[PDB]
């Protein structure tokens, strides 16, 4: 019944500028069951943000997230060759959704 | 180190019956919370379902419910998907997940995924 | 020698400073356990501090995610109050949840580890392993995380078993040197009961808990020593101290049931009882663990609708980490005192420049003299400390 | 004063948690013993654990290649049960071989040290070296590594001599304040016995030891402690306790002599009997030491050919490192209680990740409530250890 | 139970070496508390030392800049006399200024923390919080930074608030149990008092303290524990003991009023009388606090206009650095024995080749007998230890 809708579909950009998702919510749920992963193509998703703020551990410095309620943004302030990518946000308190996602390919 | 081997994908004729295994190595699921989720060929990933630490199967996609059946032994330390009444829709690449739910904090996100096994239903 | 906590509540007018370990400071050089989840508790003579170690030191390759809360590997630590968690801690069971009493002849130590479907509490009195039990509802089994209180030998312990966010299986267990004497399942008002802060209000025990399902003031559970009889309601006044929160001008309580606002989640605190008016304590920001205040609300046991503060104190600043607090009792000359401990957690999942996840302390007791202003942060810098 | 442990056997339908020490993973961060075979020993008040130390600390460039058993350095570390064994720690004799009593009025230790061939066993009592003792095999004159019994002031210790894979004398030495009183030789249908747990059953001692020789069944060393006489057979169980050892399907006892299965070399064990059933411990591998399960077979104290477990626990999981194991009592308040230790071994010569080898220790107690299920491993990772 | 000091005082010809911590040596290899303000105080049976530690270890990224005197940090650590302030120091209260009593039953400790604007001073009594007090003058809250004496029962602090070079309100609180029974605003001809040195002159105490605002000779203070009647002069003696202060040559006293020489700043001592001499230890430099020498003055408690010296000694060298010092009653067999500690300073502000600022300290003890000459720095070396 909560349905996030990732809102830039293949945003596309050149290493170094920086990059804004979004993750829009049907209806305001608990600002701290959303996060976001990565999922380069041929490897396994991985954890970026956690609780909507929260890095995870391992994770460089350059995402960072932020939301409330039904707004939600994610933010890798200098590009890299690397970080051009599938990137979904999750909702994993009830009711569990998935986004359908956001494309990063190097222009 | 902890991982996780998804195994089983393979081609099924529609209708049919398939069992994904994922072993897992460096822990227990008597702690962890563990998912199905899959991709399907050119579309988004989807969370299939959740089994909590305790042994109880929290969630079922609507979809798949009615003809998934997930379980575990927690003596091998394993996670089972018994598909059932196999559709074309059904092919995608499996993935069994890992996240926590804390006393304090509570549910934490799925940071530990497996390689992957892709199941087909053809014709 | 038993302890019986007969005499009367001492006169308080606010909090004096007490102790503080500085534990994250000192780990940045020297071997110090990571710990979390810390209390309190007096025998006779002094006073000693208890916490859950992860099993590893902080300048220690296993202080990488220690974040989780139910491992194999968790102890039950205990110093005197004041010596930091050094290498030379005693660890006094396993347990990755715990809690503590001293009857005046002996110390009691509750400790729960194991499976999360099965899960199993020790109880531990004089050094005896005397007897253990089993998760009820087959879920996550937990206790207070504080001290327990006995009163003519006999103590009693609070515990949960169930849902986080449902109906839970609560039961208040009646011991004796170690042995459960008694058991009673819970009743009352209070749906949900967790991680109870309990003080002897003779001739009982009153405790304060968290409401971690649906309310955002905390539930009261009256235990009369004697009777075994159970009686629960909520903390009537209308400044609710569980967070997340709603801000003063909004917030309401129902002084039986609860409010049903920013209930979904909770922190362990305490309050306690002078006459009509209620002594509490919660953190400064209304939805994260940041900063710690107490301060009394006239007429807030006994009405909600009360949102009156007198008596304000800042233990720790608006900007700086807190987390679990909780009371504990000492006895007087001529009365009993109430003091409490502040729980200042620093680390991983909130501060994302380091990979590990502990906590220090700081104790205040109660004080009919006067008293001043100040803040007593954890102090570390975690721009420096080792990852 | 004197302790007679004349009080009934507890009612046991299980063990619950008692203590984890943590040691390798302290041992990364912080300066802990480099330690192995330890056990634990109680005074009437509280709990001690003593090991086995190769005098040197893990994060030390002494601590490379200490998987020898018989050095000048190793000494006899006793600590407080839980206190890891930090530098702090007081080393109470030279010893390669030791064992321990507490006669309740003060300590006794016996410590072998010295060239294999002439060896010498000093006895210490309350802080004197009050007797010596030489070999009288002259070979490696060993003892059980495990807390010896005391009734009445009279403590007694097996001692054995010779040959690992062959007759060896073994003997049964009655110790009165230090003072060695008497000492029988072994007699009875046990052939060789080695690394005895023993415990109080009253009115003597019986001992469960290991046989290295010809065996997988454990033998039992019944001591009359007062008419000096001594009895011996074999663990009359089908399911047979040592490793190696055969499968449980093809696996058989005698009673009375070695069943000559899987019998080359073995551990130290335990095992001791509630009416006819026995209550037992082993790896759950039955060729190296990896897990740790205790379980109870029905008449399996008098009946072999009997494989009826029940109450079966897994204190340590299966792909997880164990090793030697033992029982000590303790005195409760109206029956005498049975706990365990497990010895968690990690390092060379079965982890070739690092240079060292040492141990952790999990310990558990017999207890008349009910249980649940776990697994305390050690925990550390050697990966990122210090070689 | 209680201690009453009421024996004479013991013959004293000179001082022995009494202890040596070697804090800063030390601390280049281990753990050791970052301290300062350092003092001494004994229970019937033994000695302990206590000081104000900031909080962190030397080999800390914490040390950076410790030079503060007031922090949310500094507690109060207290070990016996000889062991170094190591990681198992029991840290007894949060303070940035301290107090400590024996009444020969229980530890009483004073310990000042807070704002500088409203500062809280909390009496802890036999590990209890038993009172509480806050500013007066609403400035800088400071106490005596060495032991208070009691006298059956009732024990004397002297606390400092307001301005350093002012008037500034300073009392006497007469503390019973922990409970403050009354306070006596002093009065007399001393104008400016801080840090004093007070020992039981029965029936009564006498102080030494510093004038930090108009004078280089030391104000008396003069308690009547039993009337509450409080007396103020100055030292007589010609030869004046503050630092800054004037040469041997120019100096002067005024045995009732500050001299006005070189009296803007100046350091903690001690003297105490021998008849009419008096026995007075200062630092060697006039103008740092560079080195320390006790001695005695000929009629230099009665007569101003006496520089008579006697029975010098040299405890620490011109060159060496020294700091607070302060002095001690201890209870001999027929007599009442006076020691002294110096507290040596080393670290940034004055050696600018580390960032941290410690102390160690030097204790001696009257003696009837005889004595040598030597010198006891602290020796620690800064160019080689960690920054
Ligand atoms: C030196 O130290 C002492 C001891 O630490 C300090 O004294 C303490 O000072 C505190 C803070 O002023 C006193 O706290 C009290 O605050 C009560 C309200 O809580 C406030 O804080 C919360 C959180 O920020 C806010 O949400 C509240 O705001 C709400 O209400 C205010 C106004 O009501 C609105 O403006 C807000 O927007 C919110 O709606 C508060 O700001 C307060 O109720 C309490 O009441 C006293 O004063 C009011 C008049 O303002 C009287 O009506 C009431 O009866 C009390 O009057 C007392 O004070 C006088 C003078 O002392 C006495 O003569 C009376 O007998 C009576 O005691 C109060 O303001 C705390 O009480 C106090 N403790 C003690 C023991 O004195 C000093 O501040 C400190 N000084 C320094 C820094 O040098
Ligand atoms: C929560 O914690 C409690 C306490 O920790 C757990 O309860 C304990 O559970 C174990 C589970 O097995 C009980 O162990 C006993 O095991 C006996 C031995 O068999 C087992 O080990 C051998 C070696 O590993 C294996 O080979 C077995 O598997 C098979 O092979 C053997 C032969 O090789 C066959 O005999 C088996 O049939 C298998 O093919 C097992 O792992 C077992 O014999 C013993 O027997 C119970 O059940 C049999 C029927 O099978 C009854 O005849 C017998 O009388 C016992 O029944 C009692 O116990 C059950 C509880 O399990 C009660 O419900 C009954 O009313 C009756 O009292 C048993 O299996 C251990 O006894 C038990 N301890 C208790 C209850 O105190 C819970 O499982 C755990 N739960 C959760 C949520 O995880
Ligand atoms: C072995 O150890 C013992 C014990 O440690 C040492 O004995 C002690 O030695 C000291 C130093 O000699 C004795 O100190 C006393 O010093 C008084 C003056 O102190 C001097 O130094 C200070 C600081 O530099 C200066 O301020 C003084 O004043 C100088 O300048 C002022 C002006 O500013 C002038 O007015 C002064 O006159 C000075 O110019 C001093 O230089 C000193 O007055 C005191 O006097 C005693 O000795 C003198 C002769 O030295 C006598 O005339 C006088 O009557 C006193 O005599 C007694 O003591 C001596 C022993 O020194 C006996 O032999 C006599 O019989 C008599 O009892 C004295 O000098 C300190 O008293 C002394 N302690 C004892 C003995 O317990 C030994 O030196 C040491 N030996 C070694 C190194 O092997
Ligand atoms: C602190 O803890 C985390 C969690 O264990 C450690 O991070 C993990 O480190 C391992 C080893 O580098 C990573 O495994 C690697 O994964 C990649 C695929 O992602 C695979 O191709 C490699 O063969 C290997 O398996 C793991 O991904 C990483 N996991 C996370 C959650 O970040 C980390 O190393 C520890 N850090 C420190 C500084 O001790
Ligand atoms: C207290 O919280 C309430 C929400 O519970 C705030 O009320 C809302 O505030 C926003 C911003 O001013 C307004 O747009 C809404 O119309 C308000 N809604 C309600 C429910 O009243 C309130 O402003 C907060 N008060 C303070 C002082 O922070
Ligand atoms: C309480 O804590 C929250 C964090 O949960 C504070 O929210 C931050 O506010 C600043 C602006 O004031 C933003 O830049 C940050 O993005 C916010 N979030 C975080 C995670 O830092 C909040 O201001 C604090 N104060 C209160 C009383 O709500
Ligand atoms: C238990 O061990 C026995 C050996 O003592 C195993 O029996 C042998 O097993 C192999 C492989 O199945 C056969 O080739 C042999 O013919 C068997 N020999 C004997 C002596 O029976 C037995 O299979 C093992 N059982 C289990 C279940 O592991
Ligand atoms: C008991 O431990 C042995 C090791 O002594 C295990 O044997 C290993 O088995 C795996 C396959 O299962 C092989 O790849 C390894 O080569 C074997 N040896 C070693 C040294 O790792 C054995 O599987 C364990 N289990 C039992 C019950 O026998
Ligand atoms: C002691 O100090 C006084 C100053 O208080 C010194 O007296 C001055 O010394 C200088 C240098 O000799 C002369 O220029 C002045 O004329 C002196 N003035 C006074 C006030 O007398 C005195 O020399 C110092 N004595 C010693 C020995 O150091
Ligand atoms: C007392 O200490 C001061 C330092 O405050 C010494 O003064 C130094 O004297 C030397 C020459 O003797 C100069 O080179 C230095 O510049 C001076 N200052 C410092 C800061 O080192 C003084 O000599 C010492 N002695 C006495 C008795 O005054
Ligand atoms: C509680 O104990 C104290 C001392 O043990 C005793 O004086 C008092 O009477 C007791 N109170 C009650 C109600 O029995
Ligand atoms: C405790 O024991 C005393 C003496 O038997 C009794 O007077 C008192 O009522 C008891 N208190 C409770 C509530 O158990
Ligand atoms: C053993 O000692 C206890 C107390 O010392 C005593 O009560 C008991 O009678 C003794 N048992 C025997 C058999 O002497
Ligand atoms: C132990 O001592 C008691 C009292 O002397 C005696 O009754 C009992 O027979 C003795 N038992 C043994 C085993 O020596
Ligand atoms: C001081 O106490 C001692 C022993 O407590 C006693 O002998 C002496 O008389 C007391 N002095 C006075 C003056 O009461
Ligand atoms: C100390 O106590 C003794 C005995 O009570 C008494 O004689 C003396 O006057 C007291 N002195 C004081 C109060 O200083
Ligand atoms: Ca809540
Ligand atoms: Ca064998
Ligand atoms: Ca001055």
């Amino acid at each position: 019944e909560v349905v996030l809708t990732q809102s830039p579909g293949t945003l596309s950009l050149s290493p170094g500028e920086r990059a804004t998702l979004s993750c829009r919510a049907s209806q305001s749920l608990g600002t701290n069951y959303l996060a976001w992963y990565q999922h380069k193509p041929g490897q396994s998703p991985r954890l970026l943000i956690d609780g909507a703020s929260t890095r995870a551990i391992g994770i460089p410095d350059r995402f960072s997230a932020s939301g409330s309620g039904t707004d939600f943004t994610l933010t890798v302030s200098r590009l890299e060759p690397e970080d051009f990518a599938v990137y979904y946000c999750q909702h994993y308190g009830n009711p569990y959704t998935f986004g359908q996602g956001t494309k990063l390919e190097i222009k | 180190e902890v991982q996780l081997v998804e195994s089983g994908g393979g081609l099924v004729q529609p209708g049919g019956s398939l069992r994904l295994s994922c072993a897992a190595s460096g822990f227990s699921f008597t702690t962890y919370e563990m998912n199905w989720v899959r991709q399907a060929p050119g579309k988004g990933l989807e969370w299939v379902s959740h089994i909590s630490s305790r042994g109880l199967v929290i969630y079922y996609a609507d979809s798949v419910k009615g003809r998934f059946t997930m379980s575990r032994d927690t003596a091998k330390n394993s996670l089972y998907l018994q598909m059932d009444s196999l559709t074309v829709a059904d092919t995608a690449v499996y993935y069994c997940a890992r996240h926590y739910f804390d006393r304090d904090w509570g549910y934490s996100g799925m940071d530990l995924w497996g390689q992957g096994t892709t199941v087909t239903v053809s014709s | 020698e038993y302890r019986n906590w007969s005499k009367p509540q001492c006169g308080i007018t606010g909090f004096a400073p007490f102790s503080k370990d500085n534990s994250i400071r000192l780990s940045a050089g020297g071997d110090i356990w990571v710990t979390r989840e810390p209390y309190v508790s007096c025998d006779p003579d002094k006073c000693y501090q208890f916490a859950l170690g992860q099993g590893t030191t902080l300048n220690n390759v296993h202080s990488n995610n220690t974040v989780r809360d139910r491992t194999p590997y968790r102890t039950l630590l205990m110093n005197e109050l004041g010596v930091p968690f050094h290498l030379g801690t005693k660890q006094v069971c396993i347990a990755w949840s715990s809690s503590s009493c001293h009857d005046g002849k002996a110390w009691l130590h509750v400790c729960i580890t194991g499976d999360d479907k099965n899960a199993t509490a020790s109880f531990i009195y004089n050094g005896r392993l005397v007897d253990s039990v089993v998760s009820w509802s087959k879920d996550i089994l937990r206790t207070q995380e504080s001290e327990c209180v006995c009163i003519n030998g006999t103590c009693t312990v609070v515990m949960t078993d169930g849902s986080a966010s449902g109906k839970a299986d609560t039961k208040i267990l009646f011991i004796e040197e170690g042995k459960i004497v008694h058991t009673s399942t819970l009743s009352g008002s209070a749906q949900h009961v967790e991680e109870c802060s309990c003080y002897p209000r003779y001739p009982g025990v009153r405790c304060v808990c968290r409401d971690n399902w649906k309310g955002s003031n905390r539930p009261i559970v009256d235990i009369n020593i004697k009777d075994h009889s159970i009686v629960s309601s909520y903390v009537c006044s209308g400044l609710v101290g569980d967070t997340p929160r709603k801000n003063d001008s909004s917030s309401s309580s129902h002084c039986l049931d609860p409010n049903n606002e920013e209930g979904g989640h909770g922190v362990k605190g305490w309050a306690f009882d002078d006459g009509n008016d209620v002594w509490m304590g919660r953190t400064i920001n209304e939805t994260s663990r940041l900063g710690y205040e107490t301060f009394k609300v006239i007429e807030g046991w006994s009405n909600p609708k009360s949102k009156l503060q007198t008596n304000r104190q800042v233990i720790v600043d608006r900007g700086d980490r807190s987390g679990y607090s909780g009371i504990f009792s000492v006895e007087g000359k001529s009365c009993i005192n109430r003091c409490f401990y502040v729980e200042l957690i620093r680390g991983r999942k909130e501060e994302t420049e380091v990979l590990w996840t502990s906590n220090s302390i700081v104790v205040f007791c109660g004080t009919s003299g006067t008293y001043g202003t100040g803040s007593w942060p954890d102090g570390a810098d975690l721009n420096l400390m080792p990852i």
